[PDB]
């Protein structure tokens, strides 16, 4: 009975997890593949 | 009937937060730092490399030829990274739809709830913004309204259809329920095979309309 | 509840078609970008002793 | 069956046989020719490359300077005031003149570049 | 009542899903025209002509499915009652 | 009261298929433009001119197929009733 | 009353058949136009150039005939009742 | 009233062939503007390019004809009354 | 009664002559561009670009023509009474 | 009574100017279309392209004219009543 | 009663503008089209291509302002009450 | 009763709108396809190009701008009333 | 009622959703056929050509979520109630 185009808490939620998925991969992939290559 | 996107919830810092759309999110990170902690132990220089060093290295110089084709990688390089997550942080975000769990199912993707890329097109904007502010602080001025339209409909744009473009597997999946299952399976198939596609090109647009928008926000 | 078997037989059907076009092709591809570059290296190490 | 190119430059015949596939850049864009094709007149660009594919051996690669291009029933025509194959142009000499200020020098240095697989 | 607004419902609703099919269908026409000439003036172009093709459906079919999603949002979840 | 909701989820499914029908045909033909065009400049690049073309028209039934089975939510299966 | 619903099959099944005649009519054209200048350029070519035409216009006919055996799904059997 | 069932054949047939004048106007524009300029390119074919022109004008004014047909029976018949 | 099947007629005339207007419109315009980019490239050929010229406009300007025939027919002889 | 037909009116002859106007704008646009590139091709020959140019708008305008007529023949003389 | 003359009123002039939109609109497109085309040819050429440029656009833009005008006497006049 | 003047004005503005927005959308697509194509064939022109093209937009534009004012014209301050 | 105002909003809001994704979808692809085809003679253009095409789509998206902005304006704030 309620809308779903209304934004959620779960914004700050998936913001936090891709943030430290796009920390761990400037950490650990990119420079390890680019001077690989 | 066929249910609408609804979810479970529950309450951690005073406003709600869905239950799913969170584990769903959650895998794939899992998976994403998974294969890049597998990656990063099994990367190999001198000897013949691995499916997912090829891989990952195929995306990078391709993310590569496109931002240094838009900006030098020597001014901005932060955008290369910045682009593959994007790209392969949302790729598998789709592919685990593929897999049969519903009987209602709380294994739709992450996308299927507004607030994901809402979320990850907001923080493009907010990056792409300091990007513009780092280097100094359109084409025609007269078009300031458009261009105005342009700091909104960015954001909006790249968010929108990345929700449309999932939000509608997320409904198919359902609708061929409502056949026989004797013969709902090959529909249910060509669909299935048509989401991997639709999920990657997505994926790739988004990814490439980032750079790009990095690339107009750092002009000159 | 059939929708359960539904959902599965149109997991196993695309899973045999994946084995029948998408994954011969791009081990293939995979494979030929491995062999490329292994005798690439091979060839450096012509080099260096030659 | 397979396609006839003759390459004749303005004082030699520069190569002639027989080919699977014809690449090449005329002033509207790159083009390739396949065993038929429409009969076509064009010129080619400034400092062309033209890649040769045959059947049982390599690419052949040949910077041309002047030429014009004419595919019919038979087979390719290429014209040419200089044609240099690959396994004979010079590197340095090739890119120490690619940012010469004259034009067709500048042209010929930029065909002996293509032709050899830099640029 | 609440019949007649069902009925604007599947009414509008499927008006979103005709506009949607014709703009989605002839725009992956009239790029896709233009992937087939490329293809067809340089036969070994392929490789490249995906970047600029699967960025032009990308937008294309964004104004397409979009309008499926917001015809749920009429179709089942009807803002107005 | 139901027929007017019938009434209202029969013109919906008429316009979903209308506007199904003008872009599944008008991409087709747009793409067999290119087609039928570039199969006429190199008779030999037919054999390669199919995976240009069967990706868009591909991409096009996308669009169709699923007007299609809305029509049938419309129809067979109506939301409000 | 049942007329609401007749009439509704009536109006939906026109627009069945209008975005269909809209499709073929169309599709058709935009095909053969790309035949004829083919033939008008090489007239060898219309032993070939039929091999791509005949699967557009397939492609594009049949985008029409479904919405025909829709229609009279629509006039002849009146689904939603 | 049973009179709209009248209306809805006039209203839902006049689509039929309002579709139907799109179809023709167009499909045979789009076709004439290649014999229009194959005959402007080489004159002497204009006895080879009235075989394809009069296949995809053969095509297209059955898509207008059929449709017509139809009208007729949706406003001289009304099947369902 | 009668007023239900007036506005009906009414309607569907309308239609009938708009989809008349469309066709003939852009069918006279697609087929004039291929008589004025002849009569620019090859001036001389004028005298034979009227010939197949005039055949479209033909099959054109009957879509039209007949359409408004048949909205006579809808709107002072309103076949269903 | 009387008011529904004149809303049938006010509609139904609304299109009419629709239809037309939809004709008239994109024809004259695509027959332009020729005259602009013509005269940006050969300058010379301007004088001559105003003879077939003046030809097709005229066609053109009349799909406009004749729909203009009719749209006052329902708003002012309505037929049926 | 008067309300539902104007709701017809209404549609009628809602009608008549988005005609004239999408003529306006498309038509000044495909012209100016033409219009960027010559000038990216031959640089010089602009001076003598606004000649026939603003002839096209001059008819294009009367069929969009006739429209506006009329749609006007539409609603703030209408022609039956 | 005001209801349905409120239904005729939102219906109004939507037609408004909707033909605003397709006669907008196509004209910018259509001019910028010719901008696109000039600069990727006289890539030094890109500087000039943008006279001719803030032109056609420009008008193209306008169409759109004044629909837009006139649907806000018919949404909050109804004409008629 | 109200309702009759709900439905006039998920017609014609529903209108406004169409309008746009027939502007959108194909304006995106006249003008991504450009990029492709620029892509497919000059590759090195490539970098360039998301100059101008960016401009044009920067244009025609906007014309899309405009509407999609007041489409929402029309569901969920429909001014006159
Ligand atoms: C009676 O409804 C149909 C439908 C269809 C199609 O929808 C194509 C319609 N076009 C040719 C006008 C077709 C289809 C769906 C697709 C879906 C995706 Br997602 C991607 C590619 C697709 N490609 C397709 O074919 C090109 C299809 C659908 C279902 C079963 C089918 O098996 C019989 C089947 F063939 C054909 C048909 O023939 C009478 N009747
Ligand atoms: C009054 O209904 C018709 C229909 C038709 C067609 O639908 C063609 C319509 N176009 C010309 C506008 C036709 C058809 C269906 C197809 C279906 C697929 Br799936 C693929 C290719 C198809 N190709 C087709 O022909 C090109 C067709 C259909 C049925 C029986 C038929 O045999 C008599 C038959 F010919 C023709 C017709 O002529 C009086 N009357
Ligand atoms: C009734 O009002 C008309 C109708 C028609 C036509 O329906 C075509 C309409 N177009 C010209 C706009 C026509 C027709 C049907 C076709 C059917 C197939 Br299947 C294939 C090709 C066809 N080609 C056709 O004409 C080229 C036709 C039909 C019946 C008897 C006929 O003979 C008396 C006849 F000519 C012509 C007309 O002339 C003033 N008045
Ligand atoms: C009645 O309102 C009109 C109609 C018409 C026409 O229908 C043309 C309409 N288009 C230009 C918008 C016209 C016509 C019918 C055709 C019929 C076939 Br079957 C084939 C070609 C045809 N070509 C035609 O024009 C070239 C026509 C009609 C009747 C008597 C006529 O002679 C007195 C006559 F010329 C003209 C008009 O005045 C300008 N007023
Ligand atoms: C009153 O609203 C108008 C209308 C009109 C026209 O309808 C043109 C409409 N388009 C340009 C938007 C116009 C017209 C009718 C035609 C009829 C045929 Br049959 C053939 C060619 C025709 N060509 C025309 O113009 C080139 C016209 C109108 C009335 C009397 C006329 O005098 C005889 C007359 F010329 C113009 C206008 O002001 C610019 N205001
Ligand atoms: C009030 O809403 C407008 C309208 C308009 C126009 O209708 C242009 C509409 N297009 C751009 C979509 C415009 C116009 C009418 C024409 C009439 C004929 Br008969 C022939 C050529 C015509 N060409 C025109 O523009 C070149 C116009 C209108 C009135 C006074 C004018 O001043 C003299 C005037 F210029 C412009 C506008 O700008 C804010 N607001
Ligand atoms: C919510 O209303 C808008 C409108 C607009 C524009 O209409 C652009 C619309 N399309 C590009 C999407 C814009 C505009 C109006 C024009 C008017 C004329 Br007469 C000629 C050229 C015109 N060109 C324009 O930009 C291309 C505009 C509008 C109004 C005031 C303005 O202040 C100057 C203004 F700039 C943008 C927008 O973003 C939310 N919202």
């Amino acid at each position: 009975s309620s809308n779903f185009l209304i934004p959620n808490g779960t914004f700050f939620v998936v913001l936090a997890i891709f943030l430290v998925v796009l920390a761990v991969i400037g950490t650990f992939v990119v420079p390890p593949i680019l001077k690989v290559l | 009937q066929i249910e609408v996107g609804e979810h479970h919830t529950a309450t951690w810092l005073g406003m709600t937060v869905n239950t799913d759309t969170v584990l769903s999110t959650a895998i794939a990170g899992l998976i994403v730092i998974a294969l890049a902690f597998y990656l990063r132990a099994k990367v190999t220089s001198t000897d013949v490399p691995g499916g997912v060093q090829l891989f990952f290295e195929a995306i990078t110089i391709q993310m590569r030829n496109q931002v240094e084709s838009a900006i030098g990688m020597r001014i901005a390089p932060f955008v290369l990274p910045l682009a593959v997550t994007i790209f392969v942080f949302i790729l598998i975000s789709n592919w685990l739809a593929v897999l049969p769990v519903q009987y209602t199912e709380l294994l739709k993707s992450a996308a299927a709830d507004i607030n994901y890329v809402l979320a990850l097109a907001l923080f493009v904007f907010v990056c792409y913004h300091t990007a513009g502010i780092w280097r100094r602080g359109g084409h025609v001025t007269l078009l300031a309204p458009i261009n105005l339209v342009e700091e909104v409909a960015k954001p909006i744009s790249l968010s929108l259809r990345l929700f449309g473009n999932i939000f509608a597997g997320g409904i198919l999946v359902a609708l061929i329920a409502l056949f026989p299952p004797y013969i709902m399976w090959a529909p249910n198939a060509i669909w299935k095979a048509f989401d991997l596609f639709v999920g990657a090109i997505q994926a790739f647009i988004f990814a490439l309309l980032t750079i790009l928008y990095f690339s107009q926000a750092m002009e000159l | 509840m059939s929708t359960f078997i539904g959902q599965l037989f149109g997991f196993a059907v695309i899973v045999y078609l994946v084995w029948r076009f998408i994954v011969p092709l791009v081990g293939r591809l995979m494979s030929a970008r491995q062999d490329t570059v292994r005798q690439q290296l091979a060839d450096a190490a012509a080099a260096a002793d030659r | 069956a397979e396609l006839n190119v003759e390459i004749v430059a303005v004082d030699r015949n520069i190569w002639s046989g027989t080919a699977k596939f014809l690449f090449t850049r005329t002033t509207v864009g790159e083009i390739g020719i396949l065993p038929r094709h429409i009969p076509l007149v064009a010129q080619l660009v400034d400092d062309a490359m033209v890649r040769v594919e045959r059947e049982g051996e390599k690419d052949l690669r040949i910077a041309v300077d002047g030429g014009f291009l004419s595919v019919t029933e038979e087979g390719v025509s290429i014209l040419a005031e200089s044609a240099e194959f690959e396994s004979e142009i010079d590197e340095a000499a090739a890119k120490q003149d690619s940012e010469s200020d004259d034009p067709r020098i500048a042209a010929r240095g930029r065909a002996r570049l293509r032709a050899v697989g830099a640029i | 009542m609440d019949p007649t607004i069902a009925a604007g419902a599947l009414i509008g609703g499927g008006l979103i899903m005709a506009g949607g099919a014709i703009g989605a269908g002839i725009g992956d026409g009239v790029a896709g025209n233009a992937l087939i000439s490329g293809v067809a003036r340089q036969p070994e172009a392929q490789g490249r002509l995906f970047t600029p093709f699967f960025i032009t459906v990308g937008l294309v079919e964004a104004a397409y499915f979009i309008n499926l999603a917001f015809m749920a949002l009429f179709v089942f979840a009807t803002p107005v009652k």
